[PDB]
């Protein structure tokens, strides 16, 4: 129903009504809950295992902040009039978000497996220096990976209303594009393969007849949280490149229905800001006391 | 235990001998002691930074 | 600084010094060793008037077994020394209430409501012999079972057991003939699902 | 004839009693009342000698009121420098169970004692350069849980067999033992003028022994529990006992009975460390409930809190010449406040 | 007991090269600074060389910088290369510890003669020869270019003993203190500036060289060396 030429390459780009009736009832709800919760427990809060928890409450913390001014950009029919460094800032800063949720929850899971299948190794033990370095490592290759966002140019006078939108569709391959599928295929493989020799080893060991139990509970419904919040954003990406390829954007009325799908899965990225206060709240017997 | 008993018996006696002032009489003694030596107490004075070498 | 600078070189020598005897010292693996006079407290790692350290190596870790029966003076004046060993291995004479006692008094101690108490059932081919010929009554009283070897034990073992209050803490219970060479290996399991029970307690996930 | 002894033994308590409670013609606070309020004592953490790698048991000054030595279950027992916050030298123990320190007034020699049942005495001005044992003082039946050096020759410990010995370093045997205890003999303190000391029993008792003659003179009760720490007031002519029942007492050697009680509703742990000031007016005693509170010890009130310690302090020490008062407690950090 | 006994001595051509070697045994050699300090055949001692614990600094003087090299089994060596006329010395191995009242200098090397075919802190002695008579007190005194008492209290001017024929001996420490087995009667005075090692009584066996020197910055500098000779 519409197209665009963007960096010297045609780019459509639809705006659907649905999403201005669906997008920021459930997005503040997320923000609400995200805020409640994520904003107590960095309040609330050294070892290895608290540190990697601490910096994961803090990128979830940003996380937040962004949903009111994003959910602006969708209560305004995506007319967008803060400027060029505010939506540059804002679309970079986030994915940066996204991207270290994802690495951290992968460094908690690999923790969890060297604590629990390999005790006597010497990982565990390493000092808060040690941690705080990694973790600074691990926010460094985050703002690596995403800088490119800071150069784009944004917002395009696109007929009354200025987008400030990074996840066009179009057959344009972006780098954006390759770290958004990456960061879900491979981080998904090691918190899968990281619980799975958890529940292996803590079952081979024949001391799960216990609080062992709801141990192996929250090792699962992890992963289970991450899959069923990641696994919608990547799928309608992966039936929005199978679409570009096949058919190119000589038409662009098939990809309307497609790009509202889209948006309101990719609202599941920041639901898993709002289910991470589980990892906090509802493990470790601490947190309800 | 009857040597034992014979001993405790002889301490207590022993130190029933010993003589004892007046209450009145010690408390002004440590008040005397503990006014003489106020301006002598670097804690509950602040020490002023000039020669305080925990600083 | 005009020789300060060499008391600076001095400090930091041994302050490196004492970072690598402390790395060092933290691969060695605790275990505070309880239990009542010729209860057989030296019978159990046999293979391998002050306090008595014994350390092994089994398995690449270092088991430093402190058998502190040794003190003739109350416990609580010195218990709290021991409040970070990483378990508590107790004695049991199955050939012989005292040690009861000093179970419950040891195992619900306010510096040791967290610390796991491996026990140890030792004798339990001279506890069958007396069985075939004395029953348990004469011990507990209350005892009202089969007279077999296999029951009494059982209902020793659910005693000792049954002592305990807090939930965060557990028994492993365990039996040796005063003859297999095997008992570091239990120890060795026992102190591993211990550790990860503490590793798991540590990650807010316990 | 053992009832007869024991009827004797009564009749002599009740005049013992009887001849304590005549003297108490007025008590400590309605003569202290005179005197204006001490205010608010305000104290801040000036030095953190981190370096410890275990729970700190002991902690001794020097008599220069700069060096510091502390002694910690990891094997070590590290000498400071308060000043600069430098480690002097680090002594590796014999055996890792140790419960008190000791710096000799002329700074040459550092006791040390635990479990081991010994007692060791170390030569830090050895001509080799190193620090080595001098004399590996034992004779003891139990744990030795406090020991201070009368001089560079002579040392007295008390021990966990309700007995307190004053040993001979130079020869190593025990020139004089004291009993008379009933329960561990679990602190002591030498008087001013080291002629005489107190020694704090687990049996809810502070006796007070003399070093010549070997005989206790007086004997002081009135606790309801342990007495886990005892030192002697400025003057000399007084002590204060801190008991494990979230109380400390004040007691008058020449009175003999107690003065003044130091007791607050919002305590309940128990007393580990107590230790006056130089001129006896605070009377810094520290808590097993993670802080150490600062009492008037005449007004009896508190004057501060010197909350900065993350575990249970188990020493505090004032400097002699008053500029520093150190706690050590169990998270391997000893602060030097003032 | 302690000795710091070494060799490496003899004749050298100009231009050759030369190891000494300083062997040393009775004491903890682990945790010593141990020095270098030559002694020209008729002039006093200058300072040379410097090694700390483990090696972490090592000092050289200015006539000296580059071309020796001092490195430390319980043994020191001292590299010597491009040796000039005025190598020409006997050296000696002074060992050094440095900690809160620690006793700098305190012992010097037996030493061995080899023979060959302006910001530092310059410090002079008044007098060179002072002859007393046994009986009696004498007093030598010394100063500085530059004010020694430094910040924290400390004034450093360390006071040698030179007895003839026998390696220099620590007398007074940061002249205030007194070295450990010395005998009561000497004692250090003076502040800023002005240093006077004060002698009472003295006896037949107090006779030889006395020598002024600073630690307050490297490179260390020695006085003229004051001789007190009998009668
Ligand atoms: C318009 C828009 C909204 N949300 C995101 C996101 O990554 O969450 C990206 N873009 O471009």
């Amino acid at each position: 129903d519409h197209f665009l030429e963007i960096d010297k390459k045609n780019c459509c780009v639809f705006r659907d009504d649905f999403i201005v009736k669906v997008l920021p009832p459930v997005l503040g709800l997320e923000f609400i809950f995200g805020l409640l919760g994520n904003g107590l427990a960095l309040w609330i809060f050294w070892k290895s295992s608290r540190i990697f928890l601490f910096n994961l409450a803090v990128a979830d913390f940003l996380l937040i902040i962004c949903l009111p001014f994003l959910m602006d950009n969708y209560v305004r029919r995506w007319d967008w009039k803060f400027g060029d460094i505010p939506c540059r800032l804002m679309l970079f800063m986030l994915a940066m978000n996204r991207q270290g949720s994802i690495i951290f929850l992968t460094v908690v899971a690999v923790d969890r497996y060297f604590r629990v299948v390999h005790p006597h190794h010497a990982l565990n033990k390493i000092s808060n220096r040690t941690a705080a370095i990694i973790s600074c490592l691990l926010w460094g290759i985050t703002i690596g990976l995403t800088v490119h966002l800071l150069k784009k140019k944004m917002p395009i006078q696109n007929g009354g209303a200025n987008l400030c939108s990074s996840f066009s569709i179009c057959h344009t391959f972006q780098w954006h594009e390759a770290m958004f599928l990456l960061e879900f295929f491979l981080p998904l493989g090691i918190i899968l393969f990281c619980s799975a020799r958890i529940i292996w080893s803590l079952r081979q060991r024949q001391m799960d007849r216990h609080k062992i139990k709801r141990a192996i509970t929250f090792i699962m419904v992890v992963a289970i949280v991450f899959v069923i919040c990641f696994l919608p954003s990547v799928v309608v990406r992966i039936r929005i490149f199978w679409l570009l390829h096949t058919s190119g954007t000589q038409n662009c009325e098939v990809y309307r229905s497609v790009d509202l799908a889209f948006f309101i899965t990719l609202s599941f990225t920041y639901m898993n800001s709002m289910l991470d206060p589980v990892v906090y709240y509802f493990s470790s017997p601490s947190f309800p006391n | 235990s009857i040597a034992q008993a014979r001993k405790l018996v002889e301490q207590l006696k022993m130190e029933a001998n010993i003589d004892r002032i007046k209450v009145s009489k010690a408390a002004a003694d440590l008040m005397a002691y503990c006014e003489a030596h106020a301006k002598e107490d670097p804690l509950l004075t602040p020490v002023p930074a000039s020669e305080n070498p925990f600083r | 600084s005009a020789e300060e600078r060499a008391a600076l070189e001095r400090s930091k020598a041994i302050e490196k010094n004492l970072k690598e005897d402390g790395i060092s010292a933290a691969k060695d693996v605790k275990l505070l060793l309880l239990g009542a006079d010729n209860s057989g407290k030296s019978t159990i790692v046999k293979q391998m008037t002050g306090i008595v350290e014994t350390h092994f190596t089994f398995k690449n870790l270092h088991f430093r077994l402190f058998d502190v029966g040794g003190q003739r003076s109350e416990r609580k004046k010195w218990i709290h020394c021991f409040e970070d060993v990483t378990a508590i291995i107790f004695c049991v004479d199955l050939s012989d209430h005292e040690s009861l006692m000093l179970f419950d008094s040891i195992c619900n101690n306010k510096f040791f409501i967290d610390t796991s108490i491996i026990l140890f059932l030792n004798k339990k081919d001279l506890f069958g012999e007396k069985i075939k010929k004395s029953p348990l009554t004469i011990c507990f009283p209350e005892y009202t079972g089969p007279n077999t070897y296999e029951d009494a034990a059982a209902y020793i073992q659910a005693q000792f057991e049954s002592k305990n209050r807090s939930p965060n803490k557990e028994i492993y219970c365990h039996m040796t003939c005063a003859t297999d060479t095997n008992n570091a290996q239990v120890i060795f399991d026992a102190v591993t699902d211990i550790i990860i029970a503490n590793n798991l307690r540590g990650c807010g996930l316990y | 004839e053992l009832d007869q002894l024991r009827q004797e033994a009564e009749q002599l308590k009740n005049q013992i009693r009887d001849a304590r409670k005549a003297c108490a013609d007025a008590t400590l606070s309605q003569i202290t009342n005179n005197i204006d309020p001490v205010g608010r004592i305000q104290m801040r953490t000036r030095r953190t000698l981190r370096g410890h790698l275990a729970k700190i048991y002991a902690m001794h000054w020097g008599t220069d009121s700069r060096l510091l030595v502390s002694a910690s279950q990891d094997g070590k027992l590290i000498i400071w420098d308060s000043y600069t916050t430098n480690k002097v030298h680090a002594i590796p123990l014999r055996s890792s169970w140790v419960m008190t320190c000791a710096y000799a007034p002329s700074g040459n020699y550092v006791a040390c004692g635990g479990l081991d049942n010994i007692c060791s005495i170390y030569n830090l001005k050895t001509r080799e350069g190193n620090v080595r044992v001098s004399r590996e003082l034992a004779g003891h039946t139990g744990y030795l849980s406090c020991c201070r050096f009368l001089d560079d020759n002579q040392i007295v410990t008390s021990s966990g067999d309700t007995t307190c010995a004053l040993w001979d370093i130079e020869t190593g045997q025990q020139t004089t033992t004291f009993t008379g205890h009933t329960g561990d003999v679990m602190s002591l303190s030498l008087a001013p003028d080291t002629r005489l000391f107190v020694s704090g029993a687990c049996d809810a008792s502070a006796k007070l022994w003399d070093v010549r003659e070997g005989m206790c003179r007086q004997t002081f009760t009135g606790h309801e529990s342990d007495i886990n720490a005892i030192c002697f007031f400025p003057n000399g002519n007084a002590f204060a006992t801190g008991s494990d029942d979230a109380t400390c007492r004040l007691f008058d050697l020449r009175a003999d009975q107690e003065l003044m009680t130091y007791s607050h509703d919002n305590i309940i742990c128990g007393i580990t460390s107590v230790s006056f000031s130089k001129s006896g007016r605070l009377l810094l005693a520290g808590y097993d409930d993670f802080n150490c509170n600062v009492w008037d010890a005449l007004k009896a009130d508190r004057a501060g809190v010197l909350a900065g310690h993350d575990n249970r302090v188990s020493c505090l020490g004032v400097t002699d010449d008053g500029m520093a008062v150190a706690t050590g407690s169990w998270d391997s950090f000893l602060k030097i406040w003032n | 007991d302690v000795q710091l006994v070494e060799s490496g001595g003899g004749l050298v051509q100009p231009g050759g090269s030369r190891k000494l070697s300083c062997s040393a045994s009775g004491f903890a050699f682990s945790s010593f600074g141990m020095h270098w300090v030559r002694q020209a055949p008729e002039k006093g001692l200058e300072w040379v060389a410097y090694i700390s614990s483990g090696s972490g600094t090592i000092y050289y003087a200015d006539t000296v910088k580059g071309r020796f090299t001092i490195s430390r089994k319980n043994t020191l060596f001292l590299q010597m290369t491009s040796l000039r006329s005025e190598d020409t010395a006997m050296y000696y191995c002074v060992r050094s510890i440095y900690y809160y009242g620690s006793s700098p200098f305190d012992f010097w090397g037996q030493g061995t003669t080899l023979t060959v075919s302006g910001s530092d802190i310059v410090m002079t002695q008044a007098t060179s020869s002072v002859p007393v008579t046994p009986g009696e007190s004498v007093s030598i005194s010394c100063r500085s270019s530059k004010s020694l008492l430094h910040s924290n209290g400390n004034t450093y001017l360390y006071w040698f003993l030179q007895r003839p024929g026998q390696s220099p001996q620590l007398l007074i420490y940061r002249m205030s203190n007194l070295a450990s087995g010395v005998p009561d009667r000497f004692s250090g005075s003076g502040s800023g500036t002005a240093f006077t090692l004060t002698i009472s009584r003295l006896e037949a066996e107090d006779v030889g060289v006395y020598y002024c020197m600073q630690h307050l910055e490297y490179p260390l500098t020695f006085g003229a060396g004051t001789k007190l000779e009998l009668k």
